[PDB]
DNA sequence: TGAAAAATCTAAAGCATCACC
DNA sequence: GGTGATGCTTTAGATTTTTT
């Protein structure tokens, strides 16, 4: 970018800063502030030299706002050979005069240096510039030639490798100066020549309320297409400012005026309104823009406004004589986002998508409103509102302002404290934090922690294409072992029905021999309470001995089961803390030998294995050499259109790797008859326990901080309850603010702790190790598998999860105990026995003993300790657990179950109400109804009879006709809505069904539905064109409400029939495919699990699959089989030898 | 050192394709009196008895008793190469773990020796007791194979009954049931395709036709086969082969549990 | 009490082999005139009529008009079990839900009686009147099946012409196309190979070639076929089955309604 | 007006079914001396050279060197789809991109013509050289097909070695290793069971069995197959299409350059 | 931001059938 | 009457999209 344009760019953003309540601080004085935004701009200094800087925007507690510019000269580090640092530094100084300003040698601790523990540091060279474009220029000048030279293994060749080129500028400032969003500051100024100084203030923490805005768009459209920015008109913008609502309405489309109306969904929520009616759209946009000018906000909020609101309004401002930049300040960036120089843009969809932990298909609105806010906003589909806007505007206004208030309170209650709790520890702007994924958040935390430890940052690694494992066999997958997610058995397990069990007396003898030790460990480690002052220890030991013996003497019982959730909370961070794994600590034997700590009898090594899965071509290395040599004298089509001929040597790595992979794949798919080979081998690697602990130290710090903030959140929550029991406005406000702050910090720490494990496996990460994820996942698999071996011995497990076990235990097996304790602070102690049992199992199995830490760096003395935070926390006895079954042998449904709370509500329900893709709206209401009504019953037969009876409703309605009940809601009872993003033309290669019904509807009304994208795709499947697959029998409902002669003609033409005279909608539909769908659902949910648990068919209208039918015939028959082992007497045993 | 030679190479192909489907790993017992097989299937429902006496082979010699374990599926897979006529020679060594198969052309043009490396295994070997069987019937292999493949399509249970007029093959299932009665052929010129029965006590006892179909594919071994049964004992199906030896299969019955009343 | 017998029972096996895939459910009709079947196929696009008169069975007894409840894919499994020279002796008692057919070996040594349970259904019956048709071709059955398989390999539809020079079988697909001419043969008097065509006027009409090749599998039951075809009339694919009955096929023509006109 | 009538159609169907799964699409060069096919396969390691001379055709008429680009799958399914005993004929237009075929039955009963489109492609005709080969062997097609399917069925690579005693085919694998040796005979006056050896210089080289199976799929084309190899020159699996043309094959040596261990 | 559920193409393997010595 | 061989059927595996 030319300076002769960026100078007026910076002048323009300075003007816009001046006209939105911000002012650059010029008077030398100290004033408090609150950082809310960073923006890398340009600041001309006092000596007419171009200088890049940052723009720290602040607000204050009184309403006044300002900003401060910090000029910090950017830099990166380069590393050169020993004995040549000063020469290359002087050569760069005398080669880029005017670009390079200051260069010096700086010692910093490389993290992968050989023999680095005793104090070796590699001398680095840091060069500083004035502007960011000079960084880009010198980087593009020096990087590619030198990285090719290094990977191959004039005086610029003496350098080897540079670091943190990819770090953005504002992140670099936020690291070097410790300037995080949502903190109070004392900014002091002296003059232009004197650099400005900033200090952090911590004696107060109370967050102010920035001026906030939240608007939503409702628009009409031509029927059944995606709305465009030129055919229809905006008619109602509804926006919220600090709990007060304003609505601006275009009077051309709506019918009459609008009056003020209260809109409160619940007494907690406030919906006041002062509506305003305007003549035309230009006056609406002018009034809205001027009202934004009047309010002058720093933060504002849209719900999916990046892709639906702002491009639309920007296009219409551009067409109707304005330009969107110079009046508000929002514009399109190269990355397709909408940032403002003065305002921060929030998108609630990104938060729901990334951190809300909702099901994937419930990411859109009304779902985060019924799940998080607690109420269902008033809705109507976009097809109806176009016609609704003509006659009455009450429903349209209600929907628009309901969307506005839902967006506003969804942001303010949850998203705002959460994101402004992340930004206290993340060194990025709030929109930067909310925009991109958890990977860069964790990367920024490791960035700041590595900078406090003075550690160089590794480059984002090159994604090495076509890697060779041992004897060639180039890979298309480099993966660790998948998670062990299964469902051991299917059916119902309620806490009232009797259930079968199979004890092992040896297991109960083992459990009996050590009850005292398990209670020792439970009292000493779980609560850090010394055991020598509890009084009723003998009584509870006698009680548990009596229960265990009375259950032992009959190792076969049918009693009521107690469902437990033996899971380990924060399991993967617990593993990485206990085993002390760091992504640059695990080192193979090829370098530990060069390490001087390779002494026999030491504990620098810990061995853990993992299952590496590798999928590759069967072509050997020689085949790869032949194919790369043969791919040397051929032409390729140009990458750009109308380009010249492209040879092989000048091709980029990506395209040549793709083409060579395609050539190998085509050579393989005809020659070696096996395209892919998946090979799993055990790999064992050494994890150095003697490392500069910043990673695991960070994880430990976040876990301790999370527990501390949970404690402070609980104590401030009981302060909140006392405060609402006394009722004074100031103190309830203060305690509410502090409680929300502590809760948001708690959730932020929990999210970061959950994302540490997910970060390291991600491609391109600075600290990349697939061995990390493999080792931690395999250790978790080992813990889970020993847990399920023990639960198999003592009871029965039900579901297999990455960090949880579900199980049923006999009711006579002990559950929990109460202890009398002489401690005045902790007089009552409760311990659940299965938790203690699993805890002592993992204590004797998985405790690290080589867990070593620094003591003092001067004498190199290392204190060896032993820690194990792996804890099976348990959940209460649930009322029921449901495992629906699959339809095929060998494959069992993974993470598809339902758990019920004690009171009869829903505890968990996963894998069913996700609606990941478009569904039929024919199985969701069925499964919801059966789960709701499923609880009533006494035995297995009674509960299956009840669920069969409630399923007979849907089976009778779908299998028979609609009958007496009205036909109004039947169309939406079966209709499935589908949509596509691109045009109809570029999808013409495939057939599918969506473009097929798009073409079917194109021949009805016109070709205008082809030139656009995203239309209605109703799927009422027809019957009478039999033999044709469903892809051709897809007709929409647009022809049902059309003209009668037109629909007669098109029903005769489309479905290749002419003689038939019945054109009713109650005959066109194919009841057989609908019954097949509902029956497949009922096989998944009810009938197959009923047949698995030794119970006959609950409903006789559904036919079992062939495998289950033949299993039931061979089982129910009194003729099972006989063997030969007992029918003939065994002779003996001998084995074949050499 | 072990040497064997068959004047007719078709019988080795036929025994390998007969024992291909039932088991996967076998254990040849090689003796100077003959070679035998007592391997056991993975389902533990059927056992294979094999006898091939020494005097059938053109050349046969054994220095001592040898026990080697071969992958029988791959054994039949490699033997399917050899033609229906070529001379098959077996060569083994007491200091080697590789069994050799030399094939000889009828008109002395081609030789084809193959090397198969064996493996160790742990299998059960079960002693078979000898008892007199109540009902004995011989039957041509073709029509018994047709009967078995016929009744396989009805259901999964076959009932073997011996009445005064002859043997009766029942089979029930979801498709109803179906019966096959056979009579006594006395005024027949040749007993190779004929049937004859002898009785001690009538008995009804059921078998599963999956393993019986597995036994069915030994039909080309010889045109005749004898099956016999008694109270709570398996069948003995003797596919005796041209005085080289015989081959037998044992299939578990089940006692008639009470279901009628 | 109803029963029947057939000296050459392979024709029943062959017609069930033909009908096992076109029809899944059909209600048999048993009358004093003989056996006849009237039903609609699975896709409801073609209705088949079968007729074997009383003289086809050497021993026929039918005292009342009664109808079976046979499903075809079930007893097609148990009718294919016979040999090509067996004897079929069907039997059915009036109050029984299940009919039993007894098999007889060609040289009379064994009996194989199988009974198949029936579900009672009710399907509407329609009587297509006889009409004189414009064209009737005396095409050999083998050549008709060959040309159907030939044309079905290119495209999904075929048009049939009967010009004054012969009949024209042409099909056009997305990949290729072509036309086949069958010239009249009068130099050879044998009807097994020569063709004679009834000539009234040329007719162009499109049929579902996929379904035509679907039910061309009935070929070996008759030596020659006759295609009776009229304008906007379903074609009558006649098979003179053995020497006593006929196999009536009616496939409804399809008409394309293109949007160009 | 490219016309090529040949009184037999079986040989063209066989030589076209030879290129079923080997070359998906190729260029059909027409010249006054006949038709040629030079084409690289999808994996770009083997070669095909088919020549059908003009004099071998019954009647032949060409006017100008014209090259087509029809894919092998479409024309192969078209030609194999029709009959085999009939008479083939070619028909083409000067500027059109469509070939035509004529199937005239020898008994003057029916005619059958199909015509299909093509795709335009003008890949360079590789100027392969002809060199004197180290050894030449002539053996019947049947036993060569047998041993190739053998060694693809038992292993992956074959070492073909030629000496004075004949030729050997040593194949190894994860299951074992064996070889097949053939000896020349001269007392047999017919070549249907006789093999011949040309001995100039012995050579050992390793090939792949998938390509050998793909080539020797063309076994009904000729009763004899001739092989020739050198130190680094590929094989020549030459075929003799009656007395009308020849179809060759080439395989680059399987270099392995393995570590010496 | 992806990546795996489901549909759809696709080739290998077994089976009854076809003509000949 | 057996037997090499082939069209037909089945069945497991490769492929491909989207969720806006
Ligand atoms: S594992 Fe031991 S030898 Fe290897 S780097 Fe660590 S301390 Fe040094």
């Amino acid at each position: 970018v030319s300076a002769l344009k960026r100078l007026e760019r910076s002048q323009w953003t300075d003007k816009m800063d001046l006209r939105f309540g911000f002012e650059r601080l010029k008077e030398p004085g100290e004033k408090t502030g609150w950082l809310i935004n960073m923006h890398p701009t340009e600041i001309l200094d006092e000596d007419k030299r171009l200088g890049s800087a940052v723009d720290y925007y602040f607000i204050q507690d009184d309403g006044s706002r300002f900003k401060v510019a910090l000029p910090y000269k950017p830099y990166f580090y380069i590393a050169t050979r020993k004995g040549c640092e000063r020469e290359v530094s002087s050569f760069l100084s005398k080669k880029f005069q005017g670009k390079i300003a200051k260069v010096e040698t700086v010692p910093k601790e490389d993290l992968d240096l050989p023999n680095h523990l005793v104090g070796l540091k590699r001398n680095y060279i840091r060069l500083s510039f004035h502007t960011v474009e000079d960084l880009v220029k010198v980087r593009k000048e020096i990087s590619p030639a030198v990285k090719k030279n290094r990977e191959q293994d004039d005086q610029l060749d003496n350098i080897v490798d540079m670091r943190e080129y990819d770090v953005p500028y504002h992140i670099r400032l936020s690291i070097d100066l410790k300037i995080h969003v949502a903190h109070w500051y004392n900014v002091r100024y002296r003059g232009n020549a004197f650099p400005v100084e900033i200090t952090r203030r911590d004696d107060l923490v109370e967050r102010p309320d920035p001026v906030v805005l939240a608007f939503a768009i409702a628009t009409t459209k031509l029927p059944l297409k995606f709305p465009d920015a030129e055919t229809d008109q905006i008619m109602m913008i509804s926006y919220m400012i600090d709990g007060q609502g304003y609505l601006i309405t275009n009077r051309e489309i709506v019918s009459e005026d609008i009056e003020d109306f209260e809109f409160t969904p619940k007494p907690e929520y406030e919906g006041p309104f002062c509506v305003f009616n305007e003549p035309d759209e230009a006056h609406l946009i002018q009034r809205w823009f001027e009202h934004v000018q009047e309010t002058k906000p720093t933060i504002m909020v849209t719900y999916n406004g990046d892709f639906f609101d702002w491009p639309f309004v920007e296009a219409r401002a551009a067409v109707h004589g304005l330009s969107m930049q110079q009046e508000i300040g929002f514009q399109k960036d190269s990355q397709g986002e909408y940032k403002a120089p003065q305002c921060i843009h929030m998108d609630c969809l990104r938060w729901v998508k990334r951190d809300s932990y909702l099901p994937v298909g419930s990411h859109n609105l009304k779902a985060a409103a019924k799940a998080k806010l607690g109420y269902d906003p008033v809705e109507l589909d976009p097809e109806d509102m176009c016609r609704m806007a003509t006659e009455q505007p009450q429903t349209l206004a209600t929907y628009s302002v309901s969307d506005a208030v839902a967006t506003y309170y969804l942001y303010m209650k949850y998203v705002h404290p959460f994101i402004f709790a992340l930004c206290t520890i993340i060194p990025m702007e709030p929109d930067e934090v909310l925009r991109k994924g958890s990977g860069t958040l964790c990367e920024a935390l490791l960035m700041v922690q590595a900078f406090h430890a003075n550690i160089i940052f590794p480059n984002k690694q090159e994604q090495e294409f076509n890697k060779l494992t041992d004897d060639g066999h180039v890979l298309d997958s480099e993966t660790y072992v998948g998670g062990h997610v299964e469902a051991l058995e299917s059916g119902v397990f309620r806490s009232d029905i009797p259930c079968r069990f199979r004890m092992n007396p040896a297991a109960f003898d083992f459990l009996l021999q050590r009850v005292e030790k398990t209670l020792r460990h439970a009292l000493e480690e779980e609560e850090k309470v010394p055991v020598e002052q509890v009084t009723n220890f003998e009584e509870v030991c006698d009680e548990i001995k009596s229960k265990l013996a009375s259950l032992k003497d009959v190792p076969s019982r049918i009693e009521c089961p107690l469902i437990y959730h033996l899971d380990v909370g924060a399991m993967y961070p617990n593993i990485i803390l206990t085993n002390r794994l760091q992504p640059s600590a695990m080192v193979d034997e090829a370098t530990c030998a060069a390490c001087d700590f390779n002494k026999p009898g030491a504990n620098c090594q810990r061995k853990m294995a993992w299952q590496w899965r590798g999928e590759f071509m069967p072509a050997s290395r020689s085949e790869y050499h032949r194919i790369q040599h043969q791919l040397e004298s051929e032409k390729f089509p140009p990458l750009f259109p109308e380009g010249p001929a492209r040879a092989f040597h000048e091709l980029s790595r990506e395209e040549q790797a793709k083409y060579e992979k395609r050539r190998l794949a085509d050579y393989c798919r005809k020659a070696y008859k096996k395209i892919h080979i998946t090979k799993v081998e055990e790999r064992l690697t050494t994890i150095c326990q003697r490392e500069n602990s910043f990673y695991v130290d960070t994880v430990r710090a976040f876990r301790d901080r999370r527990y501390e903030f949970k404690g402070l959140h609980k104590v401030w929550k009981k302060k909140l309850s006392a405060a609402v029991e006394v009722g004074d406005a100031a103190e309830v406000k203060r305690c509410k603010n502090m409680e929300v702050l502590y809760d948001s910090l708690q959730l932020a720490h929990k999210c970061i702790l959950n994302s540490f494990y997910g970060y390291v496996m991600r491609k391109g990460a600075r600290w990349y190790s697939m061995e990390m994820a493999g080792i931690v996942c395999f250790t978790g698999a080992n813990i889970i598998t020993q847990a399920r071996e023990l639960i198999e011995q003592i009871g029965r497990p039900l579901e297999l999860d990455t960090d949880g076990i579900w199980c049923v235990l006999p009711n006579s097996f002990p559950e929990n105990f109460v202890f009398k304790t002489t401690n005045v602070k902790k007089p009552k102690v409760t311990i659940s026995y299965p938790g203690a049992m699993l805890n002592i199992m993992v204590k004797e199995g998985f405790t690290n003993d080589q867990y070593q830490e620094l003591a003092e760096p001067s004498s190199l003395t290392y204190v060896t300790r032993s820690e194990n935070s792996i804890f099976f926390e348990v959940d209460g006895p649930y009322l029921a657990m449901i495992l629906p079954a699959s339809k095929e042998e060998g494959k069992k449904l993974k993470k598809r179950y339902a758990v019920f709370n004690e009171d009869g509500s829903l505890a968990e329900l996963k894998g069913f109400e996700v609606k990941r893709r478009g569904e039929l709206q024919l199985i969701k209401i069925f499964q919801s109804s059966v789960f709701e009504a499923f609880l009533k019953g006494s035995t297995l037969e009674e509960v299956y009879g009840s669920v069969a009876k409630v399923a007979d409703y849907w089976l009778d309605v779908l299998y028979s006709k609609a009958a007496n009940m009205p036909d109004s809601e039947l169309f939406e009872l079966i209709s499935e809505n589908r949509s596509m993003s691109r045009k109809l033309e570029d999808y013409g290669e495939q057939k599918s069904t969506s473009i097929s019904t798009a073409k079917r509807l194109a021949e009805f009304l016109g070709d205008q539905m082809v030139k656009d994208a995203g239309l209605s795709c109703r799927y009422i499947i027809s019957r009478k064109p039999e033999g044709s697959p469903v892809t051709e029998r897809a007709i929409p409902l647009a022809i049902f409400q059309a003209e009668p002669t037109v629909r007669k003609h098109f029903l005769r033409k489309w479905l290749k029939s002419s003689s038939l005279q019945d054109f009713d909608i109650r005959a066109i539909l194919d009841w057989d495919y609908y019954i097949e769908r509902l029956g497949s659902a009922i096989q998944k949910i009810i009938t197959i699990p009923a047949a698995l648990q030794q119970v006959k068919n609950p409903v006789p209208r559904v036919k079992h699959p062939d495998w289950l039918h033949k299993k039931l015939l061979e089982k129910n028959d009194v003729y099972k089989q006989k063997k030969i082992s007992e029918l003939f007497t065994l002779e003996g045993r001998r084995q074949v030898t050499m | 050192m072990f040497e064997a030679r068959l004047v007719q190479g078709s019988i080795l192909k036929k025994v390998l394709e007969a024992l291909k489907d039932l088991i996967n790993e076998a254990c040849w017992d090689i003796s100077s009196s003959g070679v035998n097989l007592q391997s056991m299937d993975s389902s533990h429902v059927s056992l294979v008895q094999l006898t091939l006496r020494s005097e059938g082979f053109d050349t046969y010699r054994c220095d001592r008793n040898l026990a080697m374990g071969v992958n029988l599926t791959s054994m039949s897979k490699i033997l399917k190469c050899a033609g229906n006529e070529d001379i098959i020679t077996l060569r083994a060594e007491d200091n080697a773990d590789t069994l050799a198969l030399v094939f000889e052309a009828p008109n002395q043009e081609k030789v084809s020796d193959y090397e198969m490396k064996l493996m160790d295994l742990d299998v059960e070997q079960l002693g078979i007791p000898e008892q007199e069987y109540s009902c004995v019937v011989k039957m041509p292999s073709g029509e018994f194979a047709r009967i078995c493949r016929d009744l396989s399509h009805i259901g999964d249970a076959v009932v073997i009954s011996c009445a005064k007029d002859g043997v009766k093959f029942s089979a029930s299932g979801e498709l109803g049931n179906g019966n096959i009665k056979l009579s006594q052929t006395s005024n027949v010129d040749k007993e190779e395709e004929a049937v004859t029965i002898e009785m001690n006590e009538p008995v009804q006892l059921t078998f599963a036709l999956r393993y019986l179909n597995f036994f069915t594919k030994a039909t080309p071994l010889s045109s005749t086969v004898t099956l016999s049964m008694s109270a709570d004992v398996p069948l003995v199906v003797e596919y005796k082969i041209a005085d080289m030896g015989h081959l037998k299969y044992y299939l578990a019955p089940k006692i008639e549990d009470e279901e009628g009343s």
